[PDB]
């Protein structure tokens, strides 16, 4: 059996130690644990394309502590480039990205923002919440996002009844109050947002300067603004709902697992269907030239992987099939409580009257 | 001694570069340069994408540049784009012409001094006007520069109407299909959106299927009369001509121009910060910089080289001024231009197909 080299790159403190600890198919994994201390676009490409140097890396799994988006979008150009699978397990790296190159090979744990906002229906569906609002920036995603909700809201027997819809600009800065004027003419009680983390907290800002962080004023978001539950910016409103992928039950140790899983898997699949493996780039200062000796035949199996009796494959547009969700609510004490879970396309809450 | 902002660029030669470095040099003589000083800061393309991102980072983001100018090489200017949109630092797009760029959802600070092709729409509708045109079919390639021009006439169609809008698979070699289903429409004047490659196949389909005869009007744009295109082109065709738009050097001279003054109107404000110097480390946006792409995307430069500069809200060129363009006996002739608002029809009479 031959050994396929596979990077884990841990950001931020990580215990290499769970990580370490945690398969018997046609081809073996050589993995190495890498830390890496920074995450812009200069650190992010130049710890990458070294390591692809040094040894010959046919994946590689990306973890981070942070609520950066923009890390999963350097992943995906880097990924893309490169014809390198990459894994966003775990953080920003994590992070819905929509519209991924179409010749990536760059995959994230984690719900689709067509998937998020069914589950933000599902629940508004439990307590009879049919009267709202949605409110986006530009923001990647927002397409998709939105318009998920109408063709939902169109093909329903549900008395559902979207009030208004605001796009707004955080392209220009807001000394003009441009926004103010927008949110002020919201007028339902719940409020669908899609934005990024650091976007919300300015929103949000706003929004309790014209009394619409109230009660009476529900906002629930979507994971990336979540982002990670141990920061709680203070500006978000307390009585906030949020999905979230289930950082409690499915930590870790537990995603890298199954990270060097479904890069293993999928190569043994294509050394047995074709008796070879795509050879990984020695170098991205090469890129024009190598490119006719170089596809991503590996996607094919990349996403259609099984492993210890679980579908851990994958969508087209990159994201996770079918995630355990987590139902967050942020609290009075200004900490994240869990509140419901996804399953199948079954949502379970904890409460049948909604806290306060 | 003036505090000394840096303007970079990313430029195809270094002839180019010199043309640069001069004209931020007068930009600092026209300019009360007391306070603040232009400098500049440049390089040229590089092989791939990754290593000119991170040039991006190492050449120009290392020396805290508050914009980048950005033209084509002898590779795109995405990752440019995206390692300077990291930070929110503004791209000024000095000849690219693609759709791609105008979508502020994933080139949120990026604007040039040239119109997008989609917006070749604004003159065939002037043109549809002029010629008592109320029927037309469209026809596109479904990709987004295609449907970026569909989008962009139908918005202005909302007069004249548009009868139906062909939408055809870019690389397809016989349209004889498509072609034939708009052969059986009462209209005959006919648009056309797609590349070289795609102009080519549609052009002799549209021949053998005897409809680049007469009382049909062809009207394109520039990408479906250059080059490989031309040799195939149906005469009495109509295709447009970005005037300058492929002058870099004009470019880089009125880009040089307009940057200078939105530096210095923002320094008349307060609480401006420096970009960040440097990318290792570094993963805040600059601050002031969304308020400096809302001076740059509002300002006016009137007496500008390429014209008169001015942008819509998307960063894009206005009053971007275009050839009228004839194919007369297989040469490309022209019968006209638009010069920003109007059509000014020249003596040169135009041949219709058929005539
Ligand atoms: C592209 O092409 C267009 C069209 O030619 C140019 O636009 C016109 O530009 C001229 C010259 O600047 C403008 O002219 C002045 O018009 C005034 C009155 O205007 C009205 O009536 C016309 C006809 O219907 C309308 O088009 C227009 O909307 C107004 O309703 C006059 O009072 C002016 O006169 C005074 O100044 C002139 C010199 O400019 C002197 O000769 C006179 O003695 C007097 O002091 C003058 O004639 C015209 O209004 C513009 N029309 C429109 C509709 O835009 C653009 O300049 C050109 N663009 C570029 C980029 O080159
Ligand atoms: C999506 C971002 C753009 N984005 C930031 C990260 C950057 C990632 C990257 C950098 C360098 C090399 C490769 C990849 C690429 C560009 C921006 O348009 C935006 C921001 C906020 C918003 O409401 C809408 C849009
Ligand atoms: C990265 O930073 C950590 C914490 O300061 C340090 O332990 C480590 O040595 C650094 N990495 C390098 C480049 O040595
Ligand atoms: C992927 O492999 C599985 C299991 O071997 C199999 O059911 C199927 O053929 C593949 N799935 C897809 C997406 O076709
Ligand atoms: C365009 O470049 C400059 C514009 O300032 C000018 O000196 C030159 O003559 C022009 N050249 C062409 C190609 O027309
Ligand atoms: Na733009």
């Amino acid at each position: 059996p031959p050994s396929i080299g596979i990077a884990v790159i841990l950001v931020g403190t990580s215990d290499e130690v769970a990580i370490k600890d945690a398969h018997h198919l046609s081809v073996v994994p050589r993995v190495e644990l890498v830390a890496m201390n920074e995450t812009d676009p200069k650190s992010i490409i130049t710890r990458i394309c070294d390591l692809m140097s040094d040894r010959k890396i046919q994946g590689v799994v990306f973890a981070d502590d942070t609520d950066q988006e923009a890390i999963a979008q350097i992943l995906d150009f880097i990924s893309a480039q490169t014809l390198t699978p990459i894994l966003g397990i775990h953080g920003g790296s994590s992070m819905i990205m929509a519209d991924k190159d179409e010749s990536s090979m760059f995959f994230q744990f984690g719900p689709s923002i067509e998937q998020q906002a069914s589950v933000m229906l599902n629940i508004m569906e439990e307590y009879d919440w049919y009267i709202f609002s949605i409110v986006t920036t530009y923001f990647p995603g927002y397409q998709d996002f939105v318009n998920k909700i109408r063709s939902t809201i169109e093909n329903s027997f549900v008395g559902w009844e979207l009030e208004e819809v605001l796009l707004l600009d955080m392209s220009l800065d807001d000394g003009d109050s441009k926004i103010q004027n927008q949110l002020k003419k919201l007028q339902s009680p719940i409020i669908l947002l899609y934005c990024t983390k650091e976007e919300a907290t300015y929103i949000f800002e706003v929004a309790n300067s014209v009394g619409l962080t109230g009660y009476g004023y529900t906002w629930i978001v979507p994971s990336l603004v979540a982002g990670d539950t141990d920061t709680v910016p203070s500006e978000f409103p307390t009585g906030l709902i949020s999905v979230s992928y289930d950082e409690w039950d499915y930590g870790l140790p537990a995603r890298v697992r199954d990270g060097i899983a479904i890069i293993t898997t999928a190569a043994s699949d294509m050394l047995s269907e074709h008796s070879f493996i795509p050879e990984p780039k020695s170098s991205c200062y090469n890129t024009h030239e190598k490119r006719i000796y170089q596809s991503n035949m590996l996607n094919r199996y990349l996403i259609n992987v099984t492993f210890e009796g679980r579908d851990l494959s994958f969508s087209e547009d990159g994201y996770q099939m079918h995630p355990k969700l987590v139902i967050i609510l942020l609290n009075k004490e200004r900490k994240w409580e869990r509140v419901g879970k996804w399953k199948d396309k079954s949502l379970q809450m904890k409460y049948y009257v909604w806290p306060r | 001694d003036p505090k000394i902002v840096n303007i970079g660029a990313v430029l195809s030669t270094k002839k180019h570069e010199q043309i640069f470095r001069e004209a931020v040099n007068q930009a600092n003589k026209r300019h009360f340069t007391r306070k603040i000083q232009l400098q500049a800061t440049s390089v040229t393309h590089r092989p791939n994408a990754i290593q000119m991102a991170l040039s991006v980072c190492e050449d120009l983001i290392s020396s805290q540049v508050y914009a980048i100018l950005v033209s084509h090489p002898p590779l795109t200017p995405t990752p440019i784009s995206y390692t300077a949109g990291f930070y929110r630092i503004p791209v000024i797009g000095l000849t690219t012409r693609m759709s791609i760029y105008s979508d502020k959802s994933i080139h949120l600070s990026f604007l040039r001094t040239v119109p997008p092709y989609s917006h070749q729409a604004l003159v065939w509708f002037e043109m549809m006007r002029l010629f008592n045109w109320n029927h037309v079919i469209l026809i596109v390639s479904d990709d987004h520069e295609g449907r970026a021009a569909q989008k962009k006439l139908e918005t202005l169609l909302e007069g004249p109407k548009a009868d139906k809008v062909l939408q055809f698979e870019p690389g397809t070699k016989n349209l004889t299909a498509l072609l034939l289903e708009a052969k059986e429409l009462e209209a005959r004047v006919i648009i056309l959106s797609a590349s070289e490659d795609d102009a080519t196949a549609v052009y002799k389909s549209a021949a053998m299927l005897d409809m680049t005869g007469a009382g049909y009007v062809w009207l394109v744009g520039e990408r479906e009369i250059s080059g490989s295109a031309l040799r195939y082109a149906p005469d009495g065709i109509i295709g447009l001509q970005l005037i300058n738009g492929k002058n870099e050097s004009a470019h880089i001279s009125d880009a040089v121009a307009v940057v200078a003054q939105a530096i210095h109107e923002l320094f008349e404000m307060e609480n401006i910060t420096d970009p960040p110097r440097g990318c290792v480390g570094n993963t805040n946006i600059w601050k002031t910089g969304p308020l400096f792409k809302r001076v740059l995307m509002s300002s006016k430069y009137p007496d500008g080289v390429t014209g008169r500069i001015e942008f819509n809200e998307d960063g894009d060129r206005k009053f971007a001024q275009y050839s009228i363009m004839n194919l007369q006996n297989r040469k490309l002739v022209q019968v006209g231009i638009f010069n920003g608002s109007y059509i000014i029809q020249n003596d040169r009479k135009i041949i219709w197909p058929g005539g």
